[PDB]
RNA sequence: GUGUC
DNA sequence: GACGAATTTGCGTGTCTCGACACG
DNA sequence: TGACACGCAAATTCGTC
């Protein structure tokens, strides 16, 4: 009786894996036949064979969903900082406070190369760079540390050390990753999205 | 032709064509559907097709 | 207390109509927009059922804000069921002075011959209908209706020159959808849609009215 | 004697069954109304339920009541609500691109033979999907030209 | 004249340029590099791209009909 | 028609 | 009081209803 | 053996002579 009740459920899944293929393949070949000519032009616009405007910007950002880092996002700023913090260590460079970190960041950001992307990404990175500075002041007044740079305890300056040389490479790397995260002009978005709901 | 008993080839259906379309390659899609399967040279007229 | 609920349903549709005329571009002050229940009770009595507050008493004359020599009416048929001459009397009632634009807030179901005769004459006078059951909630401020703004022609020309396309290329929208009938826009106008989001920001989209 | 019970005394006739759901939190309590019907414009245009915050499941009902631009949002949440209970992962852009394919015309279309006949414009393409004779004979009768692209 | 297109070299154009160069070199074409002893001109076609010595101009067409000329040496190759 | 994925 | 016009609803019919390989 | 989009058609109501 237990073997019969166990093999009853085994036939429940064996008849289910035989029928899924039919209507699944039917819905797949019905979904591909409608979305197979949707392409992205060179002016960041998706159109069909006629020339009609489907969407002014694919998704809203013009980014390939495949090349993304973090649940929908271009890249994670904390992880890239955690990487660049240890790959370029040089104790010769001293530390700095937050009120100078903000001015250095906004001075190095106002350059001739950085004025090519969306200012939304710039505000998104300004929200993260500002939040890192609030973490530094609480740790600095945590134990008691003057930022002038002369205090005989030497290890208290190694808790969260941010130097101006490694902060430029972080910005350049994230800005360059945001350049490659953009979807290429000419990709077939219709055929790509048609099969994403297939499997 | 169909079958190995007559020394035939393989079939390239639509689901495998969708994989080549999603990538975006047009040279290979035309090479293994028109150049290697059936390449014919026909003639027509301009006055009346 | 049923007439109390009827007066509440009537105040709701009156406030929605006022908000619609305010968003369209007509000039109305705030206290008429933001009127409370007791503030409405001092202008119009509640009891009896539909006595002192007749439907003919509900006939609002709004003035166009940018163009002075322009006035619009909006009124309620006294009758539950609409007829043919019952609309023509109200048409020739406000046709007599200088008026061209009026709105009908229909109470219950509509007569097809009436709407056919309506769509018969539109060289000079345009009359548009609205169901009372339909105008009991704000449509733009509901939950997920993106902010729509009807644009001008001096802007659509530079929009066409921006992307180098034609009006046919622009996505078309219907003329009978509740939003278009709300804003009252037929063929030959582009609407801007602001799609909000708190991930990156808000996006801009353009649509054509068909 | 057979239709007196059939005659309703109050309510919405096509509205069938309603249940109240209790949603709790740390110290918070809400009562949400679940209506099993289609007439959204009628269940929202009442005194009790809040008319601004009320959503439906049928795409056609929200299309005819709210509008076409508001129907493209309820179809994105509908698809995403079906994918999160399965343990699958799709990105928002794949759904947003498909939701704009059946809305740029002006009408909410479906991916069938009749919808594809209305959205696209190619003869031999439409013939290579469903019935060939009908499309070919219609093209021969009309006699239009087709630029193969 | 100002360019309104991204400067990064697409893989779609990279592949087609590589294919065109591979097909042309196999046509007894003058090589733009001193190649090592090695067959399969496809293998050496990437060598010219890595050294930016490919005389090919990419013409990008816009939906309206605008033509944009770009050089393979001017494009940025990233990998 | 049978057999496998 | 009686006749032409337009609306809503029960009922008639056509099309498919994933791929691949091998053998008799 | 499910899917509903097309026509085809009869019961019925507002209207005006
Ligand atoms: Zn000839």
């Amino acid at each position: 009786t237990e073997f019969f009740f166990h093999t009853m459920a085994g036939r429940e899944g064996l008849v289910d894996t035989a029928v899924k293929t039919a209507e699944t393949g039917y819905m797949q070949r019905r979904l591909v036949k409608s979305l197979e000519d949707l392409c992205s032009q060179y002016d960041l616009t998706v159109r069909s064979s006629t020339g009609d405007i489907i969407q002014f910007i694919y998704g809203g950002d013009g980014l390939d969903p495949a090349a993304m880092e973090g649940k929908d996002e271009p890249l994670e700023f904390k992880r890239v900082l955690d990487n660049i913090k240890a790959v370029f260590p040089c104790p010769s460079e001293p530390a700095l406070s937050k009120n100078e970190l903000i001015l250095t960041t906004e001075s190095i950001m106002k350059k001739s190369e950085f004025l090519c992307c969306q200012d939304s990404f710039l505000q998104e990175i300004k929200k993260f760079i500002k939040g890192v500075s609030e973490k530094i002041k609480k740790t600095r007044d945590k134990y008691g540390i003057n930022d002038n740079g002369t205090t005989e305890p030497r290890v208290l300056y190694q808790l969260d050390r941010i130097t101006p040389t490694q902060v430029e490479k972080f910005l350049e790397t994230c800005r360059d990753k945001y350049m490659r995260a953009q979807m290429e002009p000419g990709s077939a978005v219709g055929a790509l999205c048609a099969q994403s709901i297939g499997e | 032709t169909e079958g190995r008993s007559r020394d035939g080839g393989l079939r390239l259906g639509e689901m495998e064509r969708d994989c080549l379309i999603g990538y975006g390659a047009s040279m290979l899609l035309l090479e293994r559907l028109m150049i290697s399967s059936d390449a014919f040279e026909v003639d027509v007229c301009g006055q009346c097709g | 207390m049923d007439d109390e609920e009827e007066t509440y349903r009537l105040w709701k549709i009156r406030k929605t109509i006022m908000q619609l005329c305010h968003d369209r571009g007509y000039l109305v002050t705030q206290d008429e927009l933001d009127q409370t229940l007791e503030e409405f009770k001092a202008q119009s009595g509640d009891k009896p059922s539909e006595g002192r507050p007749r439907r003919t008493d509900l006939t609002v004359l709004v003035a166009h804000n940018d163009d002075p020599t322009d006035q619009m009416f909006v009124f309620f048929p006294e009758e539950p069921k609409v007829g043919i001459k019952t609309i023509k009397v109200y048409c020739q009632r406000m046709q007599e002075e200088n008026i061209t634009r009026a709105l009908i807030v229909v109470q219950q179901g509509m007569t097809p011959s009436a709407k056919q005769s309506l769509v018969d004459m539109a060289p000079k006078y345009i009359l548009e209908q609205f169901l009372q059951q339909e105008l009991l909630i704000n449509i733009t401020e509901h939950e997920l209706v993106p902010e729509h703004v009807v644009m001008t022609k001096e802007e659509v020309t530079e929009l066409l020159a921006r992307y180098k396309l034609r009006e046919n290329q622009l996505p078309r929208i219907q003329a009978g959808d509740p939003v278009a009938r709300y804003f009252g826009i037929k063929r030959g106008q582009v609407v801007k849609i602001i799609r909000p989001s708190e991930t990156a920001g808000r996006y801009i989209t353009y649509r054509l009215v068909q | 004697k057979e239709d007196l019970p059939k005659v309703v005394v109050q309510g919405i006739p096509e509205v069938s069954r309603a249940v109240i759901h209790i949603d709790e939190q740390s110290g918070k309590e809400k009562y949400k109304l679940l209506v099993e019907g289609d007439n959204l414009r009628a269940v929202m245009a009442t005194h009790g339920v809040k008319g601004t915050r009320t959503t439906s499941n049928n795409t056609y009902e929200v299309e005819k009541t709210l509008g076409i631009e508001a129907a493209r949002t309820t179809i994105i949440n509908e698809i995403q609500y079906t994918m999160v209970n399965h343990g699958m992962s799709i990105d928002r852009r794949h759904v947003m691109l498909l939701s704009d394919l059946m809305t740029y015309k002006g009408e909410v279309l479906g991916i069938t033979r009749f919808g594809l006949a209305k959205m696209k414009e190619s003869v031999l393409m439409l013939a290579s999907f469903e019935k060939t004779a009908d499309h070919l004979f219609d093209a021969a009768y009309f006699g239009q030209k087709d630029s193969v692209c | 004249q100002k360019r309104i297109t991204t400067p990064y070299m697409t893989k779609y154009e990279r592949a087609r340029v590589l294919g065109t160069r591979a097909l042309q070199i196999a046509m007894c074409a003058p090589v733009m590099v001193e190649l090592e002893g090695e067959t399969d001109p496809l293998l050496i076609a990437m060598k010219e791209l890595k050294a930016r010595k490919i005389p090919i101009i990419i013409r990008r067409y816009l939906p309206d009909g605008s033509y944009e000329d770009w050089g393979v040496d001017e494009l940025i190759i990233t990998d």
